[PDB]
């Protein structure tokens, strides 16, 4: 809908200003949570274990592969 | 039995156990959180249902001209108009019992007396 | 018997990793364990 | 004698924890001696068998429905019968029992099958035992160029045939 927009900003004064909107973009937050590997991930998804453990997010940490950034930084 | 989400991170909570203090606690696989669980069921499989032959009931389902009309009343409201529809699940062995919703009442009842 | 619900209650012996492990075997148990009869036999009926 | 000093105590506490209080403790404990020497007497804990036979009077006295069993057991009732009953589906209680025979009549009539009835008429006639009860039916079979068959059935004895 980047096209019907237009913007009602009130200025200092109580000026409103009219911006016609070009696009719209939308932001998501991502590896808040020390992300996982695409190759262990493969050997996850295949049928080694009939089913994965509940806890192996939680064993991965324990472990301290792939750490969050907040933890790397 | 339904599924809980983390207030911090809308996600699918999973139940894991306290190693000593022998509770279960909904922890957050993204997350940190998390939350004891009220009750010790956790997974249902439930092999047999019969369950649908009701719903689907919008509050005017006597604006369409389709359905047909009858002079029953309505058990609340006495008033004899009516809308009366068969079941709206549709098995191999579903029953012949009826449903009939009122307007003014806007009640659903049925005309089964076992 | 006579109690108004039959109730079953099992556990697994052995001297982390319970659900998953114990859901195959509910599994495995409700469609392996023949009861009486002959299998590959089904409802059957009485016509006088 | 580990059997025959744990029923002993079982049956010590299921008289004991009655309403039905035992001032006759000397009689109860051979109420309980005399159940136990002629429980034993099915099996003399050699065979598998006994502690089924155990578990039944035992939760049949625990069971509450009904507590008027333990009262009927303590006035009478006597317990080398109840080896020789097997009356678990006769007793505590009879509601539970009419219940089962209402279950038993529904099953033994819902296993019962198809009955197709064959309405029948006297206008034409057998070729077995040439009577005129003729389970006859309609149907059409062959092309368009006809009407349908006539087919025939007699119903008194089973003879099928058909009119041209
Ligand atoms: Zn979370
Ligand atoms: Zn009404
Ligand atoms: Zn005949």
């Amino acid at each position: 809908n980047s096209d019907s927009y237009v913007l009602l900003s009130v200025e200092d004064d109580g000026s409103f200003t009219m911006i016609p909107a070009d696009k719209v973009y939308k932001f998501t937050a991502r590896n808040k949570y020390a992300t996982l590997t695409i190759d262990e991930a493969e050997k996850r998804m295949d049928k080694k274990s009939g089913e994965v453990p509940r806890w192996l997010m939680k064993h991965l940490d324990n472990i301290g592969t792939t750490t969050t950034r907040y933890d790397r930084t | 039995t339904t599924f809980r989400f983390c207030r911090d991170c809308n996600n699918m909570l999973y139940p894991r156990e306290d190693k000593e203090n022998n509770r279960l606690l909904f922890e957050c696989r993204t997350c940190s959180y998390v939350e004891e669980a009220g009750s010790p069921l956790v997974y249902r499989h439930e092999l047999i249902t019969n369950i649908g032959e009701t719903a689907g009931v919008v509050q005017d389902i006597g604006s369409d001209p389709t359905l047909p009309r009858s002079d029953r009343e309505c058990p609340k409201c006495h008033s004899r108009e009516n809308v009366f529809f068969q079941s709206q699940q549709r098995r191999k062995d579903t029953s012949m019992v009826l449903f009939f919703v009122c307007l003014s009442c806007s009640h659903i009842f049925t005309s089964d007396q076992k | 018997d006579n109690d108004e619900k039959l109730i079953i209650r099992c556990r697994v012996v052995r001297p982390a990793e319970e659900d998953h492990m114990l859901k195959k075997i509910e599994n495995t148990m409700l469609e392996n364990i023949t009861l009486r009869g002959v299998e590959n036999i089904e409802r059957v009926v009485m016509m006088k | 004698h580990k059997l025959r000093d744990q029923v002993l105590k079982a049956l010590y506490d299921v008289l004991a924890k009655e309403s039905e209080h035992p001032p006759q403790s000397i009689l109860h404990t051979a109420k309980a001696i005399e159940s136990e020497m002629n429980k034993v007497n099915n099996c003399d804990t050699n065979e598998a068998a006994y502690k089924a036979r155990y578990r039944i009077i035992y939760s049949n006295v625990i069971s509450k429905n009904n507590p008027d069993l333990k009262h009927k057991i303590a006035n009478g009732d006597i317990t080398p019968e109840f080896l020789a009953t097997c009356d678990a589906k006769d007793l505590a209680p009879a509601p539970l029992k009419q219940k089962i025979e209402e279950i038993a009549k529904q099953n033994l009539y819902n296993a019962q099958g198809a009955t197709i009835e064959r309405s029948v008429t006297d206008r034409f006639t057998c070729g077995k035992c040439k009577e005129k009860k003729v389970s006859y039916y309609q149907l059409q079979t062959r092309s368009a160029d006809e009407p349908l068959t006539t087919f025939c059935t007699c119903e008194a004895c089973g003879n099928r045939w058909k009119f041209s």
